């Protein structure tokens, strides 16, 4: 049997900018066992995103997640599983350990991952690494709270790529 | 799911004790096995955890250097050995099937100890 | 590499952080208002100060992205909103002095008293329901003196310092600054100069005035039964007899001017109580109304986070009705309702504000507002016009199924509405016109109170109960004048309210009088309105209006149509009396 | 890390509501907390996992909740069979149990 339950029922999921890619192999693969659900190695990509960003985890889609964090190819075979985790990943003070890259020099290729923190230069003059005028850090943080509206609550997403 | 442990034993200080735990009713290599000790009049004290797939272990520091855990997949039975028994180690030793750590990836899971054995009484 | 592209990156970052620091501030404020404690005050003030800081730092940075290099309106208007200096144009000494004056004038009004009673619930109660000429006059000439004489010497400075601020922002004066919110540019065919509002407001006022003249004459003739020795049949009404401290509204006089006093008005308070209604039922019914026209219920957490009932005597709290949007999908209503018609209708009003805030929630942070300072109260006020319609009350089981609405009932309804809606327009117009002249500098400091009374006794038809000289500044005795608010929004709201009601209920295929023109069980009318709710400030208010009404300006025909059945009635009541007034008459 | 439970001896009449508290010396994730119930002479059983999810086979009169460093267990009605020793557990770091309380 496969360690599927170790992917779905784990205590912690990774950031979207640095998503966790777990490979499943050499096992039976019993698939007999939500917010959304749509459909020889199997890869389970585990990460946390905002509710209204769930729609970007799909072929043909664009946006901050699809372009700068987790790019899913248009020629995609597999299932996307999402569920609300507002009871787990939210805190009254703001659960600010979930980060995503708001800006990037170029958009990502399929399954490309970049976890560098090089200062982003928006302007033409160098800032030498200092986040001053026209220079910004490339990984902001989601301030998840239990009282946010549905589209702003945290969702745990597992993408099963075949 | 059930776990079957051994009967009571009497040991002398400095001796070692080996406690078995026969498991059935579930896929053996899909779940880990943990051990918890309960001395008379006391609460529960965690000894350690062992994977049934990788063989990886996680022992509580206080029991490090004294406790060794192993499993035998072909007989779906777990074993624990406690060495250099002290007079203060008299207790009932429980075997439990855990859902607190993955047996394959080794990362923490949401759960607890689901199936407990009878408890093996060791006197010393 | 260019300014426009740099501006885009800047704004993307300005929102993904200003959203959070805002939320923190607004939530702290909520927690305080529902639970008044010293600890909540400290948390409110701390979160508030942090928000104010972030805005100051970002506003300064935004100055390096000149608008001349930006062609996209989505960026230009979004960025321009974050490049206003405001009071930051003044030197440190003037900034400190202006803030000191403003806080002083606010305090004087708020803690003002006649001693021993306060304005509220003291003088206001006398003016609201005491039918005694002498007592009412005392309340008036006392507030004007006790407070007006304190907020004059400070107001002479506030006017000067405010103009210097506006001028350093490239405005002629503070008047242009205020009504700059109406300005539309960069759009072909929708251009609207900030200097145009004056001409358009004056134009619409004159068209409406004939309705006011008949309403005024009617009210005057009737009040003479109560004040036979004080009111002249050809003169102006004494200010202190208008049902309030300032005469902003002509309500609280409904007991003096009743068309058919032998008939009951519509009141379902007893029906609500007998049917065992509660706060939850009141808001539940309001939700169904919005749903019947295609709007999306109330959010999932609405019913859990909102405070719809009085919290009890365990903790002090504010029960003043208001709709909240804390950001990030967190919508709430704060109100302590009871089983009565006033709260029944209010529930629709406050939810009307939520239904808007849910529509433009998809906008960029700086664009999350109404198209103008009137498209929020109007998009909420039209909900009360519908809810109050007697056929709706019959449909939801509060009025008897066999209840008949006759012509006498219709007149009672329309007049009560006219006293609130029509009798207020000349006040809003008159006040803003005076303030604009005093900011522009058309009126000398020693000449303003003279011009205040003269323009009231010509625009509104009221009169100085007694002679107020210069040591006075009556206009400052009003909340909005002393606390630095723009009052014109109350004029450029009512006119929109009727335009929307008529356009929408016609889409619902109503056949009959406008005052019975409900919009319910009509998804056509629903979608029609929605089309201008989701826009926020992303588009000119002139276009947002065109999308529903078809007008690009304040056409007042819809207002005149609403009250047409009352206007003709009034004409046949004033057939044996004088219509208009002599400005030469004095008490 | 240490877990502390109170009251040590919550002996209440049957049919009444009963509550137990568990406090942590440091913040723990709600994903790594559980409750146990041990009958006299018996091995303990899992009552609640994931802070608030009932273990399979456990009656709906048992309801857990909490966050941060303050977690509780509520019994809506105390049955004759509920007079057992309760423990709180965490595995946010290592794995530890509280002292336990008797009902
Ligand atoms: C996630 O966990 C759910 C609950 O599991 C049940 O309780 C735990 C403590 C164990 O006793 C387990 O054997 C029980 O079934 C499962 O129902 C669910 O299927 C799990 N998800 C996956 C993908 O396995
Ligand atoms: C109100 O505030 C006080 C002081 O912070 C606090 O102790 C109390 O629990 C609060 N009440 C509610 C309902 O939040
Ligand atoms: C302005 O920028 C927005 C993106 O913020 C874009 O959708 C819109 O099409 C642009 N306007 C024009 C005329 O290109
Ligand atoms: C705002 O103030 C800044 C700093 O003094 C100045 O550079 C800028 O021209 C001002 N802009 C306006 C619109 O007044
Ligand atoms: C509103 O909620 C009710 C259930 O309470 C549902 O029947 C109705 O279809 C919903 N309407 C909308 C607009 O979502
Ligand atoms: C709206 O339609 C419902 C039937 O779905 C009806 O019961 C209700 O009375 C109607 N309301 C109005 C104002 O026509």
């Amino acid at each position: 049997l496969c360690p599927f339950h170790e992917v779905f029922n784990a205590t912690t999921f990774a950031s979207v900018y640095a998503w966790n890619r777990k490979r499943i192999s050499n096992c039976v693969a019993d698939y007999s066992v939500f917010f959304a659900f749509k459909c020889t190695n199997v890869y389970a990509d585990s990460f946390v995103i905002r509710g209204n960003e769930v729609s970007q985890i799909a072929p043909g889609q664009t946006g901050n997640i699809a372009d700068y964090n987790y790019k899913l190819p248009d020629d995609f075979t597999g299932c996307v599983i999402a569920w609300n985790s507002n009871k787990l990943d939210s805190k009254p003070s703001g659960n600010y350990n979930y980060l995503y890259r708001l800006f990037r020099k170029s958009k990502l290729k399929p399954f490309e991952r970049d976890i560098s923190t090089e200062i982003y230069q928006a302007g033409n003059k160098p800032c030498n690494g200092v986040a001053g005028s026209n220079c910004y850090s490339p990984l902001q943080s989601y301030g998840f709270r239990p009282t946010y509206g549905v589209g702003h609550q945290p969702y745990r997403v597992v993408v099963l790529s075949f | 799911v059930q776990l079957v442990q051994s009967g009571a034993e009497v040991k002398k200080p400095g001796a070692s004790v080996k406690v078995s735990c026969k498991a059935s009713g579930y896929p053996f290599t899909s779940y880990g096995i943990s051990w918890v000790r309960q001395a008379p009049g006391q609460g529960l004290e965690w000894m350690g955890w062992i994977s049934t797939y990788n063989g990886n272990t996680n022992y509580a520091q206080k029991f490090q250097g004294r406790v060794t855990m192993t499993t035998d997949t072909s007989t779906t039975t777990g074993y624990m050995e406690l060495r250099r028994l002290r007079s203060d180690d008299t207790a009932v030793y429980y075997c439990a099937r855990d859902y607190t750590r993955g047996a394959w990836f080794g990362e923490s899971l949401i759960g607890g100890f689901d199936n407990w054995g009878q408890g093996t009484l060791v006197t010393v | 590499s260019t300014i426009e592209e740099q501006a885009k990156t800047f704004l993307d970052k300005f929102n993904h952080e200003a959203e959070d620091l805002f939320y923190q501030s607004s939530l702290a404020s909520w927690n305080y208002n529902t639970n008044i404690t010293e600890e909540n005050v400290q948390n409110m003030n701390n979160a508030g100060d942090k928000w104010s800081a972030f805005l100051k730092e970002q506003s300064t940075l935004a100055q390096m992205y000149p608008l001349q290099e930006i062609q996209n309106l989505t960026v230009k208007l979004q960025l321009q909103a974050l490049q206003q200096n405001g009071s930051s144009v003044l030197s440190e000494d003037k900034s400190k002095r202006l803030n000191t004056i403003l806080n002083t004038m606010s305090t004087i009004y708020s803690t003002g008293k006649v001693c021993c009673l306060l304005l509220e619930p003291g003088l206001n109660e006398i003016m609201a329901n005491s039918l005694d000429y002498n007592e009412r006059l005392w309340a008036w000439e006392s507030w004007r003196s006790e407070v007006g004489k304190q907020l004059r010497p400070l107001y002479e400075e506030y006017v000067v310092l405010k103009n210097e601020m506006a001028r350093a922002n490239h405005y002629e004066d503070y008047g242009d600054y205020w009504r700059g919110d109406y300005e539309v540019n960069g759009v072909d065919g929708y251009d609207y100069s900030r200097g145009q509002l004056i001409e358009d407001v004056e134009h619409t006022f004159e068209e409406i005035k004939p309705l006011y003249e008949h309403l005024h004459a009617y009210v005057r003739a009737k009040l003479m039964n109560a004040y036979p020795s004080y009111i002249s049949p050809i003169g102006c009404l004494p200010a202190h007899l208008l049902g309030d401290m300032w005469g902003r509204f002509w309500t609280n006089l409904y007991s003096l001017t009743v068309p058919f006093g032998q008939k009951p008005n519509i009141d379902v308070t007893d029906a609500m109580v007998d049917q065992a209604w509660d706060a939850q039922r009141i808001f539940k019914e309001a939700e169904k109304f919005f749903v019947s026209v295609g709007l999306p219920n109330m959010t999932q957490g609405f019913w859990e986070n909102s405070m719809l009932t009085d919290p009890g005597n365990v903790q002090k709290a504010v029960c003043h009705p208001t709709a909240w949007d804390l950001g990030k999908g967190d919508f709430r209503i704060l109100m302590c309702t009871k089983v009565t018609m006033d709260d029944f209708l209010t529930a629709h009003h406050e939810m009307g504000h939520i239904q808007y805030d849910m529509a433009y929630a998809a906008q960029p942070f700086l664009l999350r507002n109404g198209a103008n300072e009137g498209f929020h109260e109007a998009v909420g006020e039209i909900m009360s016009l519908s809810a109050a319609t007697p056929k709706h009350l019959k449909s939801i089981g509060l009025l008897s199924p066999d209840f008949q609405e006759d012509n006498e009932t219709e007149i009672n309804f329309l007049l009560k509405q006219a006293l609130t809606i029509v009798g207020t327009l000349p006040f809003t117009y008159m006040l803003e016109k005076w303030r604009w002249m005093v900011f522009k500098g058309e009126i000398p400091k020693d000449q303003w109170m003279k011009k205040w009374w003269e323009m009231k006794r010509e625009i509104v038809g009221v009169v100085e109960p007694v002679p107020h000289d210069e040591t006075y500044c009556d206009p400052a005795s009003l909340f909005h004048v002393s606390n630095d608010y723009s009052f014109i929004r109350y004029y450029t709201r009512t006119l929109y309210q009727f335009q929307f009601q008529e356009a929408l209920c016609q889409a619902a295929k109503h056949e009959g009088p406008l005052h019975k023109c409900d919009i319910s069980n009509s998804t056509e009318a629903g979608q029609k309105l929605f089309n201008m709710l989701r826009l926020g400030k992303s588009e000119p208010w002139t276009l947002a209006l065109e999308n529903v009404v078809g007008a690009k300006n304040m056409n007042v025909r819809p207002l005149l149509n609403y009250f047409e059945p009352l206007f003709t009635w009034l004409k046949d009541q004033n057939k044996n009396s004088f219509v208009g007034w002599s400005t030469d008459w004095s008490p | 890390i240490v877990l502390t439970q109170s009251p040590g001896t919550l002996s209440l009449s049957p049919g009444e509501r009963a509550t137990l508290s568990c406090r942590a010396s440091q913040t723990v994730s709600s994903t790594s907390l559980a409750w146990y119930q041990q009958k006299p002479g018996q091995a303990p059983r899992l009552l609640i996992y994931g802070a608030s999810s009932r273990a399979t086979g456990i009656p709906d009169r048992f309801s857990g909740s909490g966050s941060g460093t303050d977690f509780t267990l509520t019994i809506s009605r105390l049955e004759p069979e509920d007079f057992a020793v309760y423990y709180c557990q965490q595995h946010d770091t290592s794995l530890t149990f509280g002292g336990g309380t008797k009902v």
